[PDB]
RNA sequence: GUGGCGGCGACGACCCAUUCGAACGUCUGCCCUAUCAACUUUCGAUGGUAGUCGCCGUGCCUACCAUGGUGACCACGGGUGAGGGAAUCAGGGUUCGAUUCCGGAGAGGGAGCCUGAGAAACGGCUACCACAUCCAAGGAAGGAGGCGCGCAAAUUACCCACUCCCGACCCGGGGAGGUAGUGACGAAAAAUAACAAUACAGGACUCUUUCGAGGCCCUGUAAUUGGAAUGAGUCCACUUUAAAUCCUUUAACGAGGAUCCAUUGGAGGGCAAGUCUGGUGCCAGCAGCCGCGGUAGCUCCAAUAGCGUAUAUU
């Protein structure tokens, strides 16, 4: 029967990835994409020899097939390859909302069915679980996604947006596909779309890593010095072994006060290093050990490597040490208490973080997920004993800064090598820059301009911000680095709010600009304003419910979402300057979109080799843009002394303080307002 | 698998998508931006 | 005229009778055991009155009474291959005949519960106990036989055409039922040829411990020759049957070395420039598809589609 030869570039891509232990990405376009993933999965099974791959299916609301055996038989009541595919492969189905469940486990291949509902939180969690040479497949079934893809390739500046929400993140995702090396766009027929500009050159590698070579050497060299050597034997990556040895040398110190810190990102073995470190203490004469975490369920991998490290070096399951489990329905299966009596009596007990008492007789106490514990509680746990601290990457930095200033011995290590896949993966590197989950290690110092006098606020354009041009990308990276360096909790979803959420505006103050400059001016401070009321938010409802004021709610106002200044320039008053300028703008003291494509004109557009349409400017002066009239200004923040002084100096009057403190920070949210109705609220 | 090639057993827009003389990366290079509403284009 | 009279059917309906029954009694009659002689009142044994329950009569049961009931004429207790029987009809060359009738119980294990004329249900449910399955881990659904002998297909397929059963019904359904396979444990009948003719030779055959005695109306020849018969096989067509196979008819091919080639067991003959062993020069035993070179189908006996060996045995 007639058979269609497919481009070898598909098979070349798969074969190289499994050999290099690096993931690859596929974008299937068309409504029949569910058929294509079947063929793509089968090619993956041919390449990999370890085992049959596992498949992760993520959907938003609706799935075409039943996924239940008995229901699908009745529904059918002549042969389809897809129906066989579902019954054959070991598929784990998850929701977009319920993506937290699949955080820990590992899957061979990941399928993202619904493109339009993609969220930065979703992308980080699903791709991380893909391991080795596995595939990440994203489908474009909806007709809207096809024509959005169609418009951008013909003209980079031209974009198609129906009617509300612009949705720049999806456009940025489409544009970012070209930069990825291991990305291959495909049709419902097994046919490549040639847009990556690395696709044509793709070739097979001829038939072992630098960091791995030392780890084999360290595993051989440390056989002389053991029980240290046995611990690094159980290690999988080199960086864990370096963390293990620096842990045990801190243990061997004859010093009452010493601190060793783990600064490890997700995907890098972090609980594994702690688990071997605990076993190393048990191998030594340490007797009283305490482990602290927000929940006992959170630490399950920790005790496993303690269980694993014990198994390597004697410590039979019942002859030497005995485990005491939770014995409770809530927080089940957690081993709070473990006792090892081989060498005199040694016991390890999990305790609540709010247990400064019961810590009088402690030798080693280890804190886990230290960022999740309220900061004052951490200080109580320091004590006069040895402390191990592990905090996940992606205030704690100030606390270790105080420790570095000191008394306590300080040891710092960071984990940079992923357990699941090999370092240098194109998929991971592409994902990080797209999500902007990385910050520059070194920031160049610049001259300080006069603080209260000669700084002018500017209006940043949202549309030309997110267009993937190099100049906009760098300023995008600069502003977020200042934006995420704030004390405010950082989530990757914050990008989508700046990108998609309406009634949100970005304002930045810049140094006094001479005529001739370099590519990009330095940014000192940025303020994000969300417009509320007449022109649905925390402020309109909380005020209305508590004070029962009918006239309120018919007024027009905005709130400050985030205000931040560069850490080096902090404390000299750039923030106060921005607030004063913004008030003049909204009071009216200052004297007062990219080309959309018609629905029927999507096909009418032809290729424009050199872009001609003028892009809107990045930053606009306040005088150029008209201003809305805002009656009041508001702020909502967790009440802290340093901000309490600041906002009072800015003229904001507190109107509400929340009764119950936040669980993570132990801070009560405070709402302040500034514009006689304020006086009534204040009394 | 025959060790050399692989054999296995709306559309107008994709046919246009297949036939693109300039890749999107090449399109990106020509693009330029203007800051302060008047300046030398950075691109 | 919101007149008056009407036929033939269908379904339901109180009660009586009848049929199909079902259920408690009466009488009559059961195998072995006395080295089981006394038993019953060991949660009533016998009976009286009143009552509960039950379809009804009743120690069936409960209250209140009497002290009864059975037994050498064998009570009571214990046993008893209690696949085997029991019967029935039909028959000239002795019957390789045929068929039915049952003692109950259960539905993973013991209890409780629901319907109906009829079940303490061949079917639902709850609790407990024991199993096992799926899952996004929250919850959900469940009630028999083959091999172990070098060996696992009926553990199936077709049909309600026959016999009968259920239903609202002349017609629907029935794994009730009917039809269809392998087979040197065995038993029975039977092919692998028959009929003529010619030619050439001179010797058959019985008895007999090597001499010999009898004797012929024919014998042998891996000789030739002739045209009649037929089935093993091949293969049309009906008939058969719910459809088909099988049995019975039947058209056309199908024999000279008729090579279209019967076997199993016993006992003998024949041999070289051949090999080995032992002697009594030239011999004897054993045996002989093998030699110098060359590689392009003897005879006799016994049983006969059947015939031997080994162990034990009579
Ligand atoms: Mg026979
Ligand atoms: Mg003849």
């Amino acid at each position: 029967m007639h058979r269609k030869k497919v481009d070898n570039r598909i098979r070349i891509l798969i074969e190289n990835g499994v050999a290099e232990r690096q993931r690859s990405l596929f974008v299937v376009v068309g409504d029949r994409g569910k058929d294509q993933v079947v063929i793509l999965h089968h090619m993956l099974s041919k390449a990999t020899v370890k085992a049959r791959p596992s498949v992760l299916w993520c959907y938003k609301k609706e799935l075409g097939f039943s996924s239940h055996r008995k229901k699908r038989m009745r529904q059918l009541q002549q042969d389809d390859p897809f129906e066989l595919f579902i019954a054959a492969t070991n598929i784990r189905y998850c929701y977009y909302n319920e993506t937290h469940k699949i955080l820990g486990n590992t899957f061979g291949m990941c399928v993202l069915q619904d493109f339009e509902a993609l969220t930065p939180n979703l992308l980080a969690r699903t791709v991380e679980t893909v391991e080795g040479g596995g595939l990440v497949v994203i489908l474009l079934r909806t007709m809207n996604s096809l024509k959005q893809l169609y418009t951008v390739t013909m003209d980079v500046h031209s974009r198609y947006r129906t009617e509300d929400v612009v949705g720049r993140f999806n456009e940025r995702f489409i544009l970012s596909l070209a930069s990825c090396k291991k990305c291959l766009v495909i049709d419902d027929q097994l046919n490549i779309l040639p847009i990556s500009s690395h696709v044509a050159t793709m070739e097979a590698l001829p038939p072992l890593g630098p960091s791995d070579l030392e780890l084999r050497e360290l595993k051989e060299s440390l056989q002389d010095t053991q029980p240290v050597g046995v611990l690094v034997d159980c290690c999988k990556t080199l960086d864990q072994a370096k963390a293990v040895l620096k842990f045990i040398e801190g243990i061997s110190e004859k010093t009452l006060r010493s601190t060793v810190a783990l600064t490890a990102a997700r995907g890098r073995g972090k609980s594994a290093a702690l688990g071997l470190a605990i076993a190393g203490a048990v191998a030594f004469g340490y007797s009283n050990i305490f482990v602290t975490s927000p929940s006992p369920d959170n630490l399950h991998t920790l005790f496993e490597f303690v269980f694993k490290g014990f198994d390597a070096l004697q410590y039979q399951e019942h002859l030497d040490y005995e485990i005491i489990q939770s014995l409770n329905p809530e927080f089940n299966k957690a081993v709070i208490r473990v006792n090892v009596f081989r060498e005199h009596r040694q016991t390890i007990q999990y305790i609540h973080p709010a247990d400064a008492v019961k810590l009088g007789q402690a030798e080693l106490v280890v804190i886990d997920e230290a960022a999740a514990i309220p900061l004052p509680l951490v200080k109580s746990l320091l004590g006069p004993y040895l402390v191990f601290m592990a905090s996940t990457i992606n205030l704690s930095l100030k606390l270790i800064q105080q420790l570095r200033q000191q008394a306590r011995t300080l040891y710092e290590v960071s984990l940079q090598e992923s357990i699941r896949y090999a370092p240098g993966d194109a998929v991971e590197k592409w994902l990080n820059d797209l999500l902007c989950l990385d910050c520059l290690n070194i920031t160049r110092i610049v001259s300080g301009c006069p603080l209260p006098e000669a700084c002018e606020l500017y209006y940043v354009n949202r549309d030309t911000l997110f267009c993937y041009h190099k100049a906009s990308e760098v300023f995008l990276q600069r502003l977020m680095a200042l934006y995420v360096a704030s004390h405010y909790k950082n989530s990757p979803n914050d990008l989508q709010m700046l990108s998609d959420a309406p009634a949100h505006h970005l304002f930045c103050l810049l140094p006094p600009v001479p005529p001739t400059q370099n590519a990009l001016p330095e940014v000192l401070a940025v303020i994000q304003v969300c417009l509320e009321g007449e022109i649905g938010d925390l402020i309109p409802w909380t005020v209305s419910e508590q004070f029962q004021d009918p006239d309120f709610g018919g007024l027009s106002g905005g709130r400050v979402v985030r205000i931040a200044v560069h850490p080096d320039y902090q404390g000299m008053g750039y923030g106060s300057r921005a607030l004063q300028l913004l008030q003049m703008y909204y009071e009216g003291r200052f004297p007062c979109e990219i080309h959309t494509v018609s629905s029927e004109a999507v096909s009418l557009l032809e290729e424009v080799i050199t872009p001609r349409k003028d892009l809107p400017p990045l930053l606009l002066k306040l005088n150029e843009r008209p201003a809305e009239r805002l009656d009041y200004l508001g702020v909502s923040y967790g009440l802290t002394p340093r901000l309490l002084k600041f906002w009072k100096r800015a003229g904001f009057v507190p109107v509400y303080l929340r009764q119950t403190p936040n669980d993570l920070t132990g801070e009560h949210s405070c709402i302040m307002l500034k514009t006689g109705w304020l006086a009534a609220f204040w009394k | 698998y025959d060790k050399d090639a692989v054999y296995v057993d709306t559309h107008e827009l994709v046919q246009s998508l297949i036939s693109t003389h300039s890749t999107i990366d090449a399109k990106m290079a020509s693009s330029r931006v203007t800051l302060f509403s008047d300046s030398k284009p950075l691109g």
